[PDB]
RNA sequence: CAUGGAAGUCGGAAUCCGCUAAGGACUGUGUAACAACUCACCUGCCGAAUGUACUAGCCCUGAAAAUGGAUGGCGCUCAAGC
């Protein structure tokens, strides 16, 4: 098992992210536009699917 | 307490909205016990609050509990 | 649209000295000395008052003015580091296989080296060497901590990121395998 | 901003009718504390506070109704209130000073003075001894009651109280904070 | 109303008033049920702007073919481009 606080710390770096719908890039949780140039800085973002 | 007749058992499983009561000084008389526990500038504020407090009962006949309290035309006591 | 005058100010406490020459900044105080080169930015440095440094840009564009605030905080970071230092903390996160580290001392030079063993039960021994001026310690306050401290924020932070980026899980669901070493707190040595 | 209009006429009407105005400096005091003093002083005097009146008292200075209003302009800085009353200065000097509350710590609150627990018997259930062992306090259970044999320093004056100690301060009924009404200088007294 | 138990927060149906500058018969978290906690709303600090929706200029994404290669060539960036 993993201590509850440690599991929260690790999840911040690889679980709470936004995903672009055009180039599958990882984005910050509060982002509004993709940062990559090959997708044209698109603003079609979706949350990262949770584990359940 | 001012409810339609008795609240007989095994009758509250279905809708129990048959609690209509009359709107008169009987409800106003019961307001004197509280006596405006929190300020309210004596029973004058409490009477308006208590009158509209029974909003489910919809007062008596055509008159509505909100209209009586909203219309400041009745005597203080 | 070009802006005529954009200005910022940096206060200087009465403990250290700073000197700028040919856009090369040298900051020296009680805890040491640092240098930074800013020859790639067109900025005019000046002495506003007895203990205040001013900097400004004339007839700049929107893109050029943006760098003005970036320069100010970088120099402020240098002042903080020489009088208060910096301090980072890291934690170990494992489910089954314990992670073993060995922070051996100076290797005939100022550099520290960190050895990481038994990551998710692998036989690699993986080695990272820290930048000079950075000291790595095993904490005694509580279990599973790495403490990094130094004078410059850029060196301390980049070295800490080196350790985090080296412990990676491949060909697995990373939402389930949360193994690794992560940073958890940032602050100064003093207070 | 319907209530905004109601503030303008209310402020100007009440200031002129009462010749005596008293300024009160209340800061970080629980709302219930003002509730009781409002009810206690309900019969005599009305207390009313709002946002700073940058031009609302300055408007009272323009007309010659009170040449002394413009003398009181610079005294307002922030979170300073006014009291409208008709009573004597001496009777209202300490009237609003009642009900000083005992504010507990908030997990890190700076204690102005060193706080000490005198030796004695807590008298509480001995299942809570784990809280004492967190700070490493030497405690002996006597007759089912936790007893502090030797005084242990909690936190130095001016230092942040530990989160466990701050919670521990609640059941011991000891805290460094006492919140009460603040009296500011009024009318160059 | 509901009830081994539901005190805003299983659920069903209503939405008033006191005190105020402001705090909802409440958006969540949470208790067997209370509590505790968050939000909403208002106040203290600062010093002049801020928010949403549309129009069209240059530039960028959309833009994958077979011998080595063509604004005519070199080269050009407050142009030697529009
Ligand atoms: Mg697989
Ligand atoms: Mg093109
Ligand atoms: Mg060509
Ligand atoms: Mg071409
Ligand atoms: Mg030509
Ligand atoms: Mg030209
Ligand atoms: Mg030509
Ligand atoms: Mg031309
Ligand atoms: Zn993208």
């Amino acid at each position: 098992i993993i201590e509850p606080s440690l599991k929260a710390l690790a999840s911040k770096f690889n679980c709470d992210k936004m995903i672009c719908r055009k180039c599958y890039a990882r984005l910050p949780p509060r982002a509004t536009n993709c940062r990559k140039r090959k997708c044209g800085h698109s603003n079609q973002l979706r949350p990262k699917k949770k584990l359940k | 307490a001012l409810k339609e007749p008795p609240r007989d058992r095994k009758k509250e499983k279905n809708i129990k909205h048959n609690k209509s009561v009359s709107l008169d000084e009987i409800i106003e008389i019961a307001r004197t016990m509280r006596f405006k526990s929190f300020s309210k500038d004596l029973k004058g504020g409490v009477k308006e609050i208590l009158g509209t407090a029974f909003s489910v009962g919809c007062q008596v006949d055509g008159k509505s509990p909100k209209a009586i309290s909203d219309a400041i035309e009745a005597g203080e006591i | 649209m070009r802006y005529i005058h954009s200005e910022e100010t940096i206060p200087v406490p009465e403990n250290l000295k700073v000197s700028i020459k040919s856009r090369l900044v040298t900051v020296e105080g009680p805890r040491g000395k640092l240098q930074k080169d800013l020859s790639h930015i067109a900025v005019n440095f000046s002495v506003v008052k007895k203990g205040v440094i001013g900097l400004e840009i004339h007839h700049g564009s929107r893109k050029d003015v943006a760098a003005l605030r970036t320069v100010r905080t970088i120099i402020n970071n240098m002042i903080i580091g020489v009088t208060k230092g910096f301090k980072y903390k890291m934690r170990y996160v494992y489910a089954h296989f314990p992670i073993n580290v060995n922070v051996e001392k100076n290797a005939e030079t100022g550099c520290y080296e960190v050895e990481i063993r038994n990551f998710i039960g692998e036989k690699i021994v993986r080695k990272v060497v820290m930048a000079p001026g950075v000291e790595v310690e095993i904490s005694k306050a509580q279990k599973d901590e790495l403490i990094l401290s130094g004078n410059s924020l850029e060196a301390v932070s980049q070295s800490a990121a080196d350790i985090q980026q080296i412990c990676k899980v491949r060909n697995k669901d990373i939402r389930k395998f949360l193994d690794g070493i992560y940073v958890s707190e940032k602050g100064n040595i003093v207070e | 901003s319907g209530n905004k209009a109601g503030y303008f006429d209310k402020l100007k009407g009440l200031l002129e009718e009462y010749p005596s105005i008293f300024v009160v400096s209340v800061d970080n005091v629980s709302s219930q504390q003002m509730h009781e003093i409002r009810k206690a002083l309900r019969g005599q005097g009305v207390v009313l506070m709002g946002k700073n009146t940058m031009v609302r008292r300055a408007l009272k200075t323009f007309m010659p109704d009170h040449p002394e209003y413009e003398r009181l302009l610079p005294f307002v800085k922030g979170n300073v209130g006014f009291v409208f009353t008709n009573g004597d200065l001496k009777e209202v000097r300490e009237k609003i000073l009642s009900n000083r509350i005992k504010a507990p710590a908030r997990a890190g609150a700076i204690a102005p003075v060193d706080v000490w627990v005198p030796a004695g018997n807590t008298g509480m259930e001995p299942g809570k001894t784990s809280f004492f062992q967190a700070l490493g306090i030497p405690t002996k259970i006597a007759r089912g009651t936790i007893e502090i044999t030797t005084d242990i320093k909690l936190v130095e004056a001016g230092a942040k109280v530990g989160p466990s100690e701050a919670t521990l301060l609640n059941m011991l009924n000891i805290s460094p904070f006492t919140y009460g009404m603040g009296i500011a200088q009024v009318y160059d007294q």
